[PDB]
């Protein structure tokens, strides 16, 4: 029961993508085998490199395995090795990675708590709002979409909403209609005082946008939020 | 109406039994000719066929561009009498094509386009590749691609030893070819099928083609890469995109040659649609300025 | 109607064809939108430039997993949405549905495949037959293809088209002057833009492809400099890496169909242009009748 790690490892670094991927969805049971110090150095290094494997499907297989792993290590050993891995995926070249990494943070907040998120996660997510590339600027809005679900009323309002409302004046229309799509999603998680004096005026401005799409989604948001 | 034959002299202006010498002895080849000016189109038929497969094509093409036609009966086929009719390797048959050229002209080889059907497609290539035609300016391969031909070996082995062994009359041979689906054009069947069979005894196959199975690997192997390596304008005509293998697909998507698909045809596309095969080769010729239109 | 479109998109995402009736309406409104578009369609960055897709529906889904979902990511497609008759319907129907739903969010140019000529013969017409019973859907798409813009210009700097340059076009205004509302001609300026290839021998050459022209670096540099262009971006040629620079970075070729025709083994690629026109290339893998040639 102390040797099948050599076997597991061999396959995790193999040429064929097929062996790599399936043996990855096998690590959970091998973690519960005896993983207090074993996962630390005998197996995590292999996971760390697989985080940046050139075959995006293999990166997906790690991202989806992360929450169960981050669980067994605990909060105090996450800001260590794995925080950078989690953040760097958000900015990966492949959208499906950025997207999986987005929903990955949610699963992380589910384990470690909304407090932990306000400290560690949320600021690094707020960074991408200023990113020159619009594909990244939108990742911020996708994270806020996901995070609003498990952060609650107070934390979302305080540390997330201002960033969303400030993005209403983005030079790129794709960002602007994702703003209207965000408020539609996050709106329910806000007291009625915030929706009326802080949110609604912004959605009203967006309906008067130059772009076809930004208009449409600003309208639909107002409808779905009973504001109209 | 009839399934009764039509003589070659309806489509070709003349013929010649070309004499060729080598090591053991001397051979006579048989070519069917038509036309007086423009480039020569050297035509090479499929397996178990004869120059007569090109009969209708010739009529259609001559009335499109000023060209000459040399439709060659390959060894063991048609009326080609060879001291050694058992050796049907890719090299020997290509060597033959080259020699017919020298024997007919030699001193004065005129512009030549090679056009090969099936087996004659592979030979045309092997001839072009070895640069046996010193005036060759173009190459056309009809309905042969390596990968698929190699994949078909066993199944065409099956077809052959399924064919009728003899025919009551030349009429029945013509009838059978249309009814079986070998040739979809009755006009073409009535003239070409006489080069497929001989008679004494009922009519039988001019060549027991099942015997030639040992040379089939040598015919199609590496034919795609070979075809692609001939640095001259190339044409490839298929009955369907299904014919393509890996190497010619990469090749054609990289724009290395020209392909026309004629899905209204069976395997003998020049016999099934002589009209449109003439049209394609005609356009090809005018576009590269190898020939002149009427 | 906006929400009927969303329904259709959701459905096509599951590889499930629209009804004949629905295709008809889609195409009616697509014509109406594309009428307002120019022969040189002005596009503003950030956009993702995409090359040949070839009816490979699942690899297009893969494309979206790489570049991102529409309308979030802006895309510019350079043609060849249809090829063989497997999933070509879903592929084209989806991209058209996206255009109708989101005019400003995607641009779909015309390729050499978006023609009555090639579609009848390569597979698309057969697919329409097997999936609808009639072929009205072939007619609704080929009438539509006549309306696709020919070229596109990203922020007045990067020039986009399926094929390449023409000896009949010096300036962008020459392209603007064309009547594009027709079946792709065999000859002339329009054909060339869809059929021409970049080439390693300077000057113009007769295209071994059958249509268009090979063009050299000297032509690229001349063309770019006169129109104030920094790059010519085009598709049309299978490249084993998904993308390829040539002509000293005056031209890039982007092929977006991985493992083309399920046998080639090539990579696919898309080119992301950011908010300031910085290029980055993303390569991806694929997502996970006579039988006688003798």
């Amino acid at each position: 029961s102390l040797y099948p790690i050599a076997v597991l490892i061999d396959e995790l670094r193999n040429e064929d993508v097929q062996l790599r991927l399936n043996s990855i969805k096998k690590l959970s049971t091998i973690a519960l085998a005896l993983g207090v110090e074993r996962l630390s150095q005998s197996l995590l290094p292999a996971i760390v490199e697989l985080a940046e494997d050139a075959k995006w499907r293999v990166r997906l297989a790690i991202i989806e395995y992360m929450p169960l792993l981050a669980g067994q290590l605990g909060v105090e050993f996450f800001d260590e090795k794995l925080n950078s891995l989690c953040m760097a995926w958000l900015v990966d070249h492949v959208y499906a990675i950025r997207e999986a990494a987005t929903s990955n943070l949610k699963k992380l907040v589910e384990k470690f708590g909304k407090e932990w998120a306000h400290a560690t996660i949320i600021p690094k997510v707020l960074a991408m709002s200023g990113d020159p590339n619009y594909l990244h600027r939108m990742t911020t809005l996708f994270c806020i979409n996901v995070l609003s679900e498990v952060c609650g009323q107070d934390i979302t309002t305080k540390h997330m909403l201002p960033t969303v409302l400030r993005m209403a004046g983005d030079p790129v229309a794709n960002v602007r209609f994702n703003v209207a799509k965000s408020l539609q999603k996050i709106g329910p998680i806000l007291d009625n005082s915030t929706l009326q004096s802080e949110v609604k005026p912004i959605l009203e401005k967006l309906t008067q946008d130059q772009d076809v799409d930004v208009k449409y989604f600003a309208q639909e948001a107002l409808t779905v939020l009973s504001l109209a | 109406r009839d399934f009764s034959p039509v003589p070659w002299s309806q489509y070709f202006e003349s013929m010649e039994d070309v004499e060729v010498e080598n090591e053991t002895g001397k051979d006579t080849f048989r070519v069917y000719k038509s036309g007086s000016e423009g480039p020569v189109l050297l035509l090479l038929h499929g397996g178990g066929h004869s120059a007569l497969s090109w009969a209708v094509f010739t009529a259609a093409i001559i009335s499109r561009v000023q060209c000459r036609i040399v439709a060659l009966d390959l060894r063991s086929h048609g009326e080609t009498k060879v001291k050694n009719p058992e050796d049907l390797s890719a090299e020997t048959m290509a060597k033959d094509v080259g020699n017919v050229v020298e024997a007919m002209y030699g001193d004065l080889p005129p512009p030549i386009m090679l056009i090969g059907h099936a087996m004659g497609g592979a030979i045309a290539v092997h001839t072009a590749s070895s640069n046996l035609v010193p005036s060759l300016l173009g190459l056309c391969m009809i309905d042969v691609v390596e990968g698929t031909a190699m994949d078909a070996l066993n199944s065409m082995q099956n077809f052959l030893r399924g064919r009728p062994k003899t025919f009551k009359s030349l009429e029945n041979a013509i009838e059978w070819s249309v009814k079986s689906g070998q040739i979809r054009n009755l006009e073409s069947a009535r003239v070409s099928m006489v080069g497929q069979v001989k008679q004494c005894k009922p009519y039988t196959w001019r060549i027991e083609l099942a015997k030639t199975e040992k040379y089939w690997d040598g015919w199609f192997r590496g034919l795609s890469n070979l075809f692609l390596s001939c640095p001259i304008p190339k044409l490839l005509l298929l009955a369907g995109v299904d014919r393509l293998d890996k190497d010619l697909t990469i090749g054609q998507m990289q724009g290395k040659f020209q392909m026309q698909v004629l899905p209204q045809c069976g395997h003998a596309v020049h016999e099934d649609a002589p009209d449109k095969v003439a049209e394609a080769v005609a356009t090809f010729l005018i576009r590269h300025r190898f020939a002149e239109p009427i | 109607f906006t929400k009927e479109l969303d329904q259709w998109i959701e459905q096509l995402n599951e590889c499930k064809q629209l009804s004949e009736s629905q295709v008809k309406s889609l195409c009616e409104k697509a014509k109406e939108i594309l009428t307002k578009e120019s022969n040189v369609q002005e596009v503003r960055c950030p956009v993702t430039v995409c090359g040949d897709v070839h009816g490979q529906f699942h690899d297009l889904m893969e494309l979206f997993r790489i570049g991102g979902k529409s309308p979030d990511t802006n895309y510019l497609f350079m043609g060849d949405y249809v090829d063989r008759g497997y999933y070509s319907v879903e592929t084209v129907t989806l991209l058209v549905a996206l255009k109708v739903r989101y005019r400003e969010r995607i641009t779909i140019l015309r390729g050499n495949h978006e023609s009555r000529q090639i579609t009848q013969v390569y597979g698309f017409y057969d697919e329409c037959l097997r999936k609808y019973g009639n072929a009205n859907v072939w007619k609704y798409f080929t009438d539509l293809f006549d309306y696709l813009p020919l070229t596109a210009l990203v922020d007045g700097q990067i020039f986009c088209l399926h094929g390449g340059l023409s000896p009949s076009i010096d300036t962008l205004d020459h392209i603007r002057a064309l009547d594009r509302l027709q079946e792709v001609p065999h000859e002339g300026p329009m054909c060339d833009l869809l059929w021409s290839d970049p080439d390693d021998r300077g000057g113009w050459g007769i295209s071994p492809r059958g249509a268009g022209y090979t063009f050299g670096q000297d032509i690229s540099e001349t063309f770019n400099h006169a129109n104030g262009l920094t790059l010519v971006s085009r598709a049309h040629q299978l490249v084993m890496e998904g993308y390829n620079w040539c002509h000293d970075r005056n031209v890039v070729t982007i092929f977006s169909a991985p493992n083309y025709c399920y046998r080639c083994g090539n990579q696919a690629a898309i080119m992301e242009l950011d908010d300031t026109l910085k290029y980055s290339f993303l390569q991806f893998d694929p997502a996970p009748t006579p039988d006688y040639f003798l």
